[PDB]
RNA sequence: GCUCAACGGAUAAAAGGUACUCCGGGGAUAACAGGCUGAUACCGCCCAAGAGUUCAUAUCGACGGCGGUGUUUGGCACCUCGAUGUCGGCUCAUCACAUCCUGGGGCUGAAGUAGGUCCCAAGGGUAUGGCUGUUCGCCAUUUAAAGUGGUACGCGAGCUGGGUUUAGAACGUCGUGAGACAGUUCGGUCCCUAUCUGCCGUGGGCGCUGGAGAACUGAGGGGGGCUGCUCCUAGUACGAGAGGACCGGAGUGGACGCAUCACUGGUGUUCGGGUUGUCAUGCCAAUGGCACUGCCCGGUAGCUAAAUGCGGAAGAGAUAAGUGCUGAAAGCAUCUAAGCACGAAACUUGCCCCGAGAUGAGUUCUCCCUGACCCUUUAAGGGUCCUGAAGGAACGUUGAAGACGACGACGUUGAUAGGCCGGGUGUGUAAGCGCAGCGAUGCGUUGAGCUAACCGGUACUAAUGAACCGUGAGGCUUAACCU
RNA sequence: AAUUCCUUGUCGGGUAAGUUCCGACCUGCACGAAUGGCGUAAUGAUGGCCAGGCUGUCUCCACCCGAGACUCAGUGAAAU
RNA sequence: ACACAGGUGGUCAGGUAGAGAAUACCAAGGCGCUUGAGAGAACUCGGGUGAAGGAACUAGGCAAAAUGGUGCCGUAACUUC
RNA sequence: GCUCGCCGGAAGACCAAGGGUUCCUGUCCAACGUUAAUCGGGGCAGGGUGAGUCGACCCCUAAGGCGAGGCCGAAAGGCG
RNA sequence: AGGACCGAACCGACUAAUGUCGAAAAAUUAGCGGAUGACUUGUGGCUGGGGGUGAAAGGCCAAUCAAACCGGGAGAUAGCU
């Protein structure tokens, strides 16, 4: 449950610390993000020798949710706090190298297994 | 839309509505037979009927439990001595309602309302 | 054609249709409003087509 | 909002028809004192089900 | 003869602003919409060569021509100036196809993926936002696609005044001056309880023609109709490297609608506790009241959603364009004039709901009604006494049922509601007492105490047995069967 | 620009997007030195643009507490 | 023009907390507002709380909500100091 | 009467202004009261206000009024 | 000391809601501005209709203001209804 002008926190590398949503993608009129939904962000506050500056626009998949999921046999596994790893929006390509903070079970859909690899939690 | 709900708010709000029963028991039991609109003793019983059975068993602490409901030693003073012990063998049923007719000022249907013993 | 509020009296609701005109592969429009009438709205604006695209070709030779 | 006629006297009627009172239909006479009172009522004086429970 | 700019000159002396306005008016005379027309706009066709490597039919299609719709601007003043009283937006719709995707296809300057163009088509979807009041428009970000219009430029007896018009004020320009505007800048009473029709629900009376209580058939009507991605088929067919399938099957989301509180939460002023100030029972403890439950922390049954499931078809008949088969008018050709077969999210149905007041008043099952006399147009007449049926209604306890009605459960051949018992759930160690200690306070008894709508039981209390209505055998005619 | 109809004139900042906003160019329809010009701390129930926090304004509302609304008994209107 | 949520000069004005006549609960005194009894539908008004995000609403952060008191350290641009 | 709630630098207790018996008792319910009313600020009869020390009247002054004298102006009248 | 500041009574009325055949022929509720002055109020008087007064709107003059109110001109006049 992501929606725009939302400022989560940056949990992973490529320099960002605060960021915030302009579109919910995925879909025709769709209104919410799932957990790795994916989301097109922009750079609201970025460290002075990182890649990316603030204010440029990027597709960006979320891992953590203050809503948290629901698991399939229904546990909810909450996280106090929102996070998202930046994608290369051209070429869907994760750019995380190094990311803290834990992640999701519903995650592993063999597009994150570069990302569940750098995942020191969970 | 009132689906299981115990409750008759009686078009009176909220901190009126249970003083109402806090005045109307001791009432009650003051003079054993009483007469009063009809809903408002259909919902009566649905308390003084646990103040009897906090009366069937008796403590100092119930008897301090009873001055914290209805706020008045004398009731107390007549619960726990007379109802509460002829009452023991009785579990549930404790007052008796039937229709009297209706009030002179406006229709209002009154009934009267008094206990199973009713002291004779 | 877009359309705007004016000036009046009690009731007025009226909007004027005033004109925008393109040259479409150079792209610069064309909003005149210095008369008010159908096809001769559109020419002031053919006539501020061809000045402003004119305008263009002055200064290039210099 | 008003009604650009009058209204008639007729359907006025037709308005005023579905509004008759009651009948009881239903008497109770009392076993004691023959007092005809209300049903799951008491009588005047207070009899109900061949019983002065009134306690009067 | 001064002398008539307006020359039958109203004496030969006479200019404006009113949006501070006011009065008598006119649709006689303007603006919005409505009406007729269709110059203009838009759309569909007629001829025609040229550019196009060969070639007018892939397009533009000129020099010109024939018509259609009524949405642009106008033309005419037909209707209203004894008010037709607001642009846009929020909201809620809704139809016609000249269609944005989608399905069925012809053709290609479509090799393929993917596009261009034309026809059938309303069935469904037909964005979220920044700046201006702006619909418009510029622009960023997705998906399959962000369709063109009609409907007082849909919707103001639903909303806002933001725009735009009054009473105030400010700027600039024109004018001798008031004031005005191809202009712009702040703030500016926006009313109305719905008689009828209309529409969504919900009942009564009569009717259903012998009465009552139930179960269905079923015409008609409405809702539903969007699909994306991935994998198998097969990285086979095709192709100039590079690229890369329709069909059939399976999996899984978005948005919309219906249904559900078990699961994840929210509220829960009827269940507990904490705590600030303060009043009261003599003081304190234990408690109660007030300060929006004073501020609060949680929580049962319920209720709603983000939560939990489901639907979007397939198929049968005929189809729209289209593909055809054999074969004519014309010895042959040709889907054609006979006949037959395939082929659209489009129609009848299929899935579900309302439903026989569909007067054509339908079908089946069950229960009950079988006493004498008077006047008599001997009529489908009325009436007294005697029985009061099946059932309903009335009344009372009430429902996860509900505005009042209605439907359902119960009325003793008894568990409908309340209270209560065991338990459950929630709040977390009540009161009193003992010890440590200057003290507050802590610890032990103590998973015990207090416990609303919840589960299984319990006639202890309240639903009194009766009474009111409703009948006393189904008319006339005709027909095949029987004393 | 409270002054520019054309015009949203033209470059940068703010911003994913910026007719309004902050500076500069000057192409001042029609700024201008007491119809005063250019700045100005304190001040304003003054207009406009953003950031922080916060909340139901909004995505999409849900529940709850009362005065009415619904029935019954009493009096019984009004515009048209 | 009404038994009308409005308006009207002078005096007295306590207890506790509190800087204060601010405020809360009460004393003295005076009253419960002259239509009520039930129901708990839509909807309107007066109000509370709220999961995820937090102006994305809108003409505009308007209405709401939050912030809110005393002491101590410290406090920039600018400035008529 | 017994419980509960409300205002409490006032929804309270006295005066002046102004209203004008509305103040008290007995009796009564048609009319007044948005309902009934043996109730009342309703009808009827009767009663109630006691001052050398309270207020006022009384004596003395400002704004302002009248204003013999007087001046002015058609008269009224105006000013002093 | 403060036409200083925060803020009751008092005066005024910034925004939104309610109300419009209303409680009321401009008020109520929650927050606001001033609150040591150009402040506010009580009592007794003065200036007046083509004038008075005016921190200037052409606002107000007894709920009746680009001209109040009452009586008489006058039964004005009206090719307008």
């Amino acid at each position: 449950m992501i929606q725009e002008q939302t400022m989560l926190n940056v949990a992973d590398n490529s320099g960002a610390r605060r960021v915030m949503c302009i579109k919910v993608l995925g879909g025709s009129h769709r209104r919410y993000a799932g957990v790795g939904d994916i989301i097109k962000i922009t750079i609201k506050e970025a460290i002075p020798r990182g890649k990316v500056k603030k204010g440029d626009v990027l597709k960006a998949v979320v891992v953590r949710t203050k809503k948290g999921v629901r698991r399939p046999d229904g546990s909810v596994i909450r996280f106090d706090g929102n996070a998202c790893v930046l994608l290369n929006n051209n070429s869907e390509q994760p750019i995380g190298t190094r990311i803290f903070g834990p992640v999701t079970r519903e995650l592993r859909s063999e597009k994150f297994m570069k990302i569940i690899s750098l995942a020191p939690e969970v | 839309m009132r689906h299981r709900k115990s409750g008759r708010q009686l078009n009176r709000n909220s901190s009126h509505r249970q003083a109402m029963f806090r005045n109307m028991a001791g009432s009650l039991v003051r003079h054993e037979i009483i007469k009063t609109t009809l809903p408002k003793a259909k919902e009566l019983r649905r308390v003084v009927e646990p103040l009897i059975t906090l009366a069937k068993t008796d403590s100092v602490a119930n008897r301090r439990l009873a001055f914290a409901r209805t706020r008045d030693n004398e009731i107390v003073a007549k619960l726990f001595n007379e109802l509460g012990p002829r009452f023991a063998s009785r579990a549930g049923g404790y007052t008796r309602i039937l229709k009297c007719g209706f009030r002179a000022g406006d229709n209002a249907p009154m009934a009267y309302i008094e206990l199973v013993d009713r002291s004779e | 054609v877009y359309r705007t509020s004016g000036a009046g009296g009690q009731h007025v609701n009226r909007t004027e249709s005033a004109v925008r005109i393109t040259h479409i592969p150079t792209g610069i429009v064309t909003q005149c409003q210095n008369d008010r009438s159908q096809h001769k709205n559109k020419d002031q604006a053919m006539k501020q087509m061809k000045a402003k695209l004119y305008e263009l070709e002055m200064q290039k030779k210099n | 909002a008003v009604q650009q006629n009058k209204p008639t006297r007729s359907k006025r009627g037709m308005r005023r028809s579905h509004d008759a009172l009651t009948a009881v239909t239903s008497l109770s006479v009392d076993k004691t004192s023959g007092e005809k009172h209300l049903r799951h009522h008491i009588t005047a004086d207070g009899y109900y089900r061949g019983r002065k429970v009134i306690a009067k």
